C-alpha cells in the first residue's frame, strides 16, 4: 500500500518480486495518540 | 534579505554615474511571482527621503517630474541585477539612494516589504 | 498518593507519586529465537535494586545542561559477575530518579530514557520530549518512574561491545531558592534490571 | 483543561471547550510508506559504489524524514547511468566477485538501466545510529574519535560497479520505522524565514 | 499475422514519482523474522500529536518569568508555522516539507514557582485586518481563555482556524509587512510574590490538524 | 484504429539471471528414456549430510597421534568455513560458493590402535570475547563432552550455533587477528600405553544447516 | 518466449483532439467542496436562449 | 489558464465565465530535464531532482 | 520449477519449447540421508 | 519523623549477615536485604528483621 | 598478505626520499570497506616501535608531534599504492619503516591485522 496505482496484476511472482517475511511464535503511538484525556476537568457552569 | 549598493562616494558634477545594486540575492520565497516590482528612493538631510523612480514588472517605467526624462532605468533578471544611469548631471542629484522593492497600491507604491537598506551617496557640489 | 515497588528482597517507597511511565512497549517479545539454539536461562537471583550518584543541581546552572550515564555501568553485584560468566545478554531496565528540597524551591528537571545516544545537537535539546519522560517539579514532585523494554537491531547483546540505552537528565528552569528553600539539591538514581537472560558460557578466569 | 505536568501523558484540547466545532480530517499525505516512495539523487563514485541507505544527503526530502526513525527495514530499487557493464553483489562479497560475468549483470542500453534488489542483510533491522564507539595527541585524538564514530559495516544492500558511473538514484519500498528521533527546520535569523513563492 | 500494436509519443518516458515497479534480478529470499518489534509508527502526524516540544523566547529559554512593571505583555507573535518561536518544534521542523495546511494547533503552559507564589494569566487570538492589542482590557474583547495557578500546574488552549479559504501556506518567511493569519497575545493579569519565576510553553498538533502537498526545498 | 502501447525506458535490458525464456527454433525432439538410472541427487546439501570428509592436520595426515608428556591439546582452530584445518572437506568447497551460512556442524572421531591401547578425550567450544582455553581443568567450564575406547570406536558432537545475529558470514579469510565466531579445542585426558596412535576426524553437515545467497569469487 | 507484437508505420504520432489520456504523477489529492454553486451553464447554446441581445 | 490568447477557440470561450474549474494536461518540448513543483511552494524548490 | 517466475502461461506449445521425454515399461541420497541414526546408543542417565 | 513541616528526608535500612564486615556506605548496603523510605503525610515505618540462621 | 617496500638502504643526510610501498596487492576481502586506514611505523634498536603517521580512509592525516610538519603523507587508491615523502633530513631519521595498516580503536590505532612486514631502513649519519 506504498506509492503504486496499478489495477492489473504484478506479471511476475511474489516470491521474484520482494523477499519474503517469517515469523515467529511505530505502532504503539497510533495507540498512545488515541488514549488522549479531552472533556474538561473541574466543574463546569455556564 | 538586505539589498547592498556600489558605485558612489565623493564626485564631481558632470561626470557620467552607473549605480549598481548588489542585490543579497533575493532569496524571496514562493512561486507567486510577477509582483516583482523595484525602485529607487532619494533621502533629505532631515526631509522626508522621497521616491525617484519605479519598475514594474515587465516593461513600465516612471519618474518624478523633476528628474522626468534625464534618467534611465532597467533591470536585467537573467542574472538578477538592476542598476541606476546618472546623465544630465544637475546640483539637485545630491542624495542617498536606495535600491530597494515597491508594493503598488491602488493609490500609489509603497514601501519596503523589508528590513531596511545601506545605501550609496552622491554629492555634487561645484 | 503513595506508590511501593519490590524487586526481590528490596523495597522502596514513596509518598509524592505521579504514576509509572511505560516507553515503548508493555510486555516483552520472544526470547526464544534460531539465534540461541535453545541454550538460553533465565537469572533470577539478579533483579534488584543498587544507588549512584548524579550530581549536584546548583542555581547556577543556566538552561541546556546535561547529564548522561550509560547503562549497563561497572556494577559489583551478581550482576557485574554475568558480565564475566557469559557471552550473550538481554534485559530491560526500571529506572527512578529523586531530588530532594523542601516545597519552596523553583525550577524544574526532565529525565528521559534514551536508545543510542551521542552527542545530540545543542537545538535538538529543544525537542527532548520524543523519548519516554518525565519532569521534576519540587512545587509538586519529588521522584521519576520508567519502564522500558529490551530493543536492538539483534536478539542478544554483547555489553562489551555496545550499550543501547542511555539516562540523561536535563534542566530547563534554574533552581531558586527563595530564603525558604534549601540551599542546593543532590540527585541520586535507583535501577534494577528486568527479565534478564544469557547464554553462551566462558571457559574460567585463567 | 487543567491537568498535572509532570505525569507525561498526553492531553489534547478540542475547540468545544469555548464552542466550537470539530471538523473532518484526511491524513493521506504524511503515511510513511507513501511519502519515502520516491528517487533521490547520490553523488557517486567512477567505479566500486557501496549501496548504503545513509549515503543520501540529510538536507533532501528523503534524507532526514529517513533520519528521524533509529531502526528501519526496506528492499530498495537503483537507477544508473552508466558505460559499460554493470554487475551487483549481495552484501558481505569478496571484492574480487565485482569482476565475474555470473553475478546478475545488466548489459548497456540506453539511455539508463532500472532494478529491483531484495534485502540482503544479516540483521532483523538496520539502524541509523549506533552506541558501539562508547562515547601532544591534539589532531591524532581528533581524526581517531572522528573516524572511530562511523556506523559498523554490515548495514549495506551491497554493490556496483561498472566502467564509469554517472548518475544513480534510490528508491525504497515497504518502509517501516521504529523509535522517533528530533528533526529540526532551518533556523530564521529575523523574524521570520520566508521562501520567496511563486510570484512575478 | 501477429497482434498489431501503435507506439506512441510522449508517453513512456522516466519520472521520479510515478506509480510503477521495476524487473526483478534475485529471487527465493528470505527475511529474518522482526514482528512485534517495541515502538512503531506509520503516520509522522502521530508523534506529532503524543509528543509535544518546546517554543523559543528571547534568550534562548523555552520560557518567561513574571515581570514587576507597568508594562504587561509576555510575548507576542505572528501565527505561522515558519514564526522565529517556533523555530525548534517539531512541528515546524515536519511542516517545511510541505506547501499548505489546515486544523487546529495546541499550546501547553506549566508554572514552576514555589508552594506561595500565585499568578493569574491570559491568552487571546485576534485575526487579520487590525492592529493587535497592548493591554489585556483591549484584548478582551477577542477570543480568550483566562487561568491561574493551583493544585493541577498544567493549562491547555487550541488556536481555532479561521480563514476564507480551505488551506493556509506553510511557506513565506516574511522579515516583512502584511500578516495573512493573525497574531497571537501572551498577557500577565496580576501575581503575588511571583518575581523571577517561570512559565514553560509547549506546543503540538490538534485533533484535525492536517498537511498535504509533499515539496523539497532542501531545508 | 489498434490497441495503443507506450514503450518504457530503463525496462527491457539483458540480465544474466533474469526469469525468462527464450524462443524456439528446432521443434519436435524427442528423447531417449533415461527413467530410473541409479545414483540421483537433487539437493547439493544431502550429499554433504549423507557422505563426511577427512579434516587436515599438520604433516598432511587426517589423524593425530597420542603424545606422552605434560602437553595435553591435541590441536586448536577457529570456528570458520574457511579455517586451515577444513581446506580439504566437502563442506568448505561448495561453500566457498555462497556468502552466509547458520545452523550445526557434526564432527565424527575413530580410534584405530591395537585392543590393548585405551584412551580418553574430551571436546569443548569456546565462545568470542576471551582467549581460549589451554588446559582441561579450565575447558571443563565451557560446553564440553567426554568419552573414551571401547567396543563401539566411534563418537560424534554437534557444536552449536550460537550468535547474536540470524546469519554468518563464509569468508574473510583472516591471516589476523580479531576472531568472530570462537574457537574448538581438542584434548587428551589420560592414556594407557597408546603411544603412537592415531585418532581419525571428520567434518559434515548437521540437521538444520542452511546455505544462501550465492556468489561468484572464481575459486 | 514473449508475447510477439509488430509495431505499425504510420500510427501513434501526436494528434492534438484525440480521445486518449495522458500518465500520471501526482497522487491522492481531494479537492475543497464546491457542490451547488449558483449559476452553472453546461451547454453554451442555453444562455443563447434565455438571454437575448440588442441588433 | 490566463495565458492563452484571448482571440483563440480556447481562450474566449474560456473567458465568458466567471468562475471555473478543470484538472490540466501539459506537453512540453526542452532540453535537459523537466521539473514540476506544486501551487505555493518556495522557488528554489525548482532545481531538486526529487520533485517530479 | 527451475529458475522462472512468470505467471502468465508459455506462448508457444510445450512441443516447440523443449524436449519431450519418453518412459520405458542423485535422488537416492535424499533417501539416504533422511535414514540416518539420531538417538543415543547407550543407556541414559541424568 | 519529627521536623517541621518544611524539612525532608529520606532514610534506609539493611541487615548484614554474618561472615563479613559490614558496609559503610549506602551504595555498598545496597545489595543486601534493606528498605527505603522518606517523610510525608504519615510519619512512621515498620521494618521487620528476618530470622536468618543455621541452627 | 604481506607488504614490501623498497627505495630504501644507505642515503647520505640531506637528500630527498620518497619511500614506496610495494604492497603484495591487497587481496583483502568482503566489501567491508572504507575502514581502509594505512600508516607508517618506525623502529629504533633494542627500543619499542614506534608509530611515526597514520592516514583515514578518505582524507585525515596525523603524525608523531616529533616529526609534526616536516613530513607529508598521500595514498592512491585508484592504483592502489601509498608513499611517504621525505623532506626536512635530520639526524632523527635512522629508523626502519614499516607501511601497514591501522586498527582505529577509541584509545587509539592498534598494530597489524597482519602477518609482519619487511621493512626499509634509512640510516643518516654525518
Amino acid at each position: 500500500s506504498g506509492n503504486t496505482g496499478s489495477i492489473i496484476n504484478n506479471y511476475y511472482m511474489q516470491q521474484y518480486q520482494n523477499s519474503m517475511d517469517t515469523q515467529l511464535g511505530n505502532d504503539w503511538f497510533s495507540k498512545l495518540a488515541s488514549s488522549a484525556f479531552s472533556g474538561l476537568f473541574g466543574a463546569l457552569l455556564a | 534579505v538586505q539589498l547592498q549598493e556600489s558605485g558612489g562616494g565623493l564626485v564631481q558634477p558632470g561626470g557620467s554615474l552607473r549605480l549598481s545594486c548588489v542585490a543579497s540575492g533575493t532569496v524571496f520565497s514562493i512561486n507567486d511571482i510577477s509582483i516583482n516590482h523595484l525602485g529607487w528612493y532619494r533621502q533629505a538631510p532631515g526631509k522626508e527621503r522621497e521616491l525617484v523612480a519605479a519598475i514594474t514588472a515587465d516593461g513600465t517605467s516612471a519618474y518624478e517630474d523633476s528628474v522626468k526624462g534625464r534618467f534611465i532605468i532597467s533591470r536585467d533578471d537573467a542574472k538578477k541585477m538592476v542598476y541606476l544611469q546618472m546623465n544630465s548631471l544637475k546640483p539637485e542629484d545630491t542624495a542617498v539612494y536606495y535600491c530597494n522593492g515597491l508594493r503598488a497600491s491602488n493609490a500609489g507604491w509603497e514601501p519596503r516589504f523589508g528590513t531596511w537598506g545601506q545605501g550609496t551617496q552622491v554629492t555634487v557640489s561645484s | 498518593r503513595i506508590l511501593t515497588t519490590r524487586n526481590g528482597h528490596t523495597t522502596s517507597t514513596t509518598q509524592s507519586s505521579v504514576g509509572i511511565t511505560h516507553g515503548y512497549a508493555t510486555a516483552e517479545d520472544f526470547v526464544n529465537g534460531p539465534n540461541t539454539s535453545g541454550l538460553e536461562t533465565r537469572v533470577v537471583q539478579a533483579e534488584r535494586f543498587f544507588k549512584t550518584h548524579l550530581f549536584d543541581w546548583v542555581t547556577s546552572d543556566p538552561f541546556g545542561r546535561y547529564y548522561l550515564l550509560e547503562l549497563p555501568t561497572d556494577h559489583k553485584g551478581v550482576y557485574g559477575s554475568l558480565t564475566d560468566s557469559y557471552a550473550y545478554m538481554r534485559n530491560g531496565w526500571d529506572v527512578e530518579v529523586t531530588a530532594v528540597g523542601n516545597q519552596f524551591n523553583g525550577g524544574c528537571l526532565l529525565v528521559a530514557m534514551v536508545p543510542e545516544l551521542c552527542s545530540i545537537e545543542q537545538r535538538e535539546l529543544f525537542q527532548l520530549t520524543l523519548f519516554p519522560h518525565q519532569f521534576i517539579n519540587p512545587r509538586t514532585n519529588m521522584t521519576a518512574h520508567i519502564k522500558v523494554p529490551f530493543v536492538g537491531v539483534n536478539r542478544y547483546d554483547q555489553y562489551k561491545v555496545h550499550k543501547p540505552w542511555t539516562l540523561v537528565v536535563m534542566v530547563v528552569a534554574p533552581l531558586t531558592v527563595n530564603t525558604e528553600g534549601a540551599p542546593q539539591i543532590k540527585v541520586y538514581a535507583n535501577i534494577a534490571p528486568t527479565n534478564v537472560h544469557v547464554a553462551g558460557e566462558f571457559p574460567s578466569k585463567e | 483543561t487543567t491537568s498535572t505536568g509532570e505525569s507525561a501523558d498526553p492531553v489534547t484540547a478540542t475547540v468545544e471547550n469555548y464552542g466550537g466545532e470539530t471538523q473532518v480530517q484526511r491524513r493521506h499525505h504524511t503515511d510513511v510508506s507513501f511519502i519515502l516512495d520516491r528517487f533521490v539523487k547520490v553523488t557517486p563514485k567512477d567505479s566500486i559504489n557501496v549501496l548504503d541507505l545513509m549515503q543520501t544527503p540529510s538536507h533532501t526530502l528523503v534524507g532526514a524524514l529517513l533520519r528521524t526513525a533509529t531502526y528501519y527495514f526496506a528492499d530498495l530499487e537503483v537507477a544508473v547511468k552508466h558505460k559499460g557493464d554493470l554487475t551487483w553483489v549481495p552484501n558481505g562479497a569478496p571484492v574480487a566477485a565485482l569482476d565475474n560475468t555470473t553475478n546478475p549483470t545488466a548489459y548497456h542500453k540506453a539511455p539508463l538501466t532500472r532494478l529491483a534488489l531484495p534485502y540482503t542483510a544479516p540483521h532483523r533491522v538496520l539502524a541509523t545510529v549506533y552506541n558501539g564507539k562508547c562515547k601532544v595527541r591534539g589532531d591524532l585524538q581528533v581524526l581517531a574519535q572522528k573516524a572511530a564514530r562511523p556506523l559498523p559495516t554490515s548495514f549495506n544492500y551491497g554493490a556496483i560497479k561498472a566502467t564509469r558511473v554517472t548518475e544513480l538514484l534510490y528508491r525504497m519500498k515497504r518502509a517501516e520505522t521504529y523509535c522517533p528521533r528530533p528533526l529540526l527546520a532551518v533556523h530564521p535569523s529575523a523574524a521570520r524565514h520566508k521562501q520567496k513563492i511563486v510570484a512575478p | 499475422g501477429i497482434f498489431p500494436v501503435a507506439c506512441s509519443d510522449g508517453y513512456g518516458g522516466l519520472v521520479t514519482t510515478d506509480p510503477k515497479t521495476a524487473d526483478p534480478v534475485y529471487g527465493k529470499v528470505f527475511n529474518p523474522p522482526r514482528n512485534m518489534l517495541p515502538g512503531r509508527f506509520t503516520n509522522l502526524l502521530d508523534v506529532a500529536e503524543a509528543c509535544p516540544t518546546f517554543l523559543h523566547f528571547d534568550g534562548d529559554v523555552p520560557y518567561v518569568t513574571t515581570k514587576t512593571d507597568s508594562d504587561r505583555v509576555l510575548a507576542q507573535f505572528d501565527l505561522s508555522l515558519a514564526a522565529k518561536h517556533m523555530s525548534n518544534t517539531f512541528l515546524a521542523g515536519l511542516a517545511q516539507y510541505y506547501t499548505q495546511y489546515s486544523g487546529t494547533v495546541n499550546l501547553h503552559f506549566m508554572f514552576t514557582g514555589p508552594t506561595d507564589a500565585k499568578a493569574r494569566y491570559m491568552i487571546a487570538i485576534a485575526p487579520p485586518g487590525m492592529e493587535p492589542p497592548k493591554t489585556p482590557e483591549a484584548a478582551a474583547h477577542c477570543i480568550h481563555a483566562e487561568w491561574d495557578t493551583g493544585l493541577n500546574s498544567k493549562f491547555t488552549f487550541s488556536i481555532p482556524y479561521l480563514s476564507a479559504a480551505d488551506y493556509a501556506y506553510t511557506a513565506s518567511d516574511a522579515a516583512e509587512t502584511t500578516n495573512v493569519q493573525g497574531w497571537v497575545c501572551l498577557f500577565q493579569i496580576t501575581h503575588g510574590k511571583a518575581e523571577g519565576d517561570a512559565l514553560v510553553v509547549l506546543a503540538s498538533a490538534g485533533k484535525d490538524f492536517e498537511l498535504r502537498l509533499p515539496v523539497d526545498a532542501r531545508q
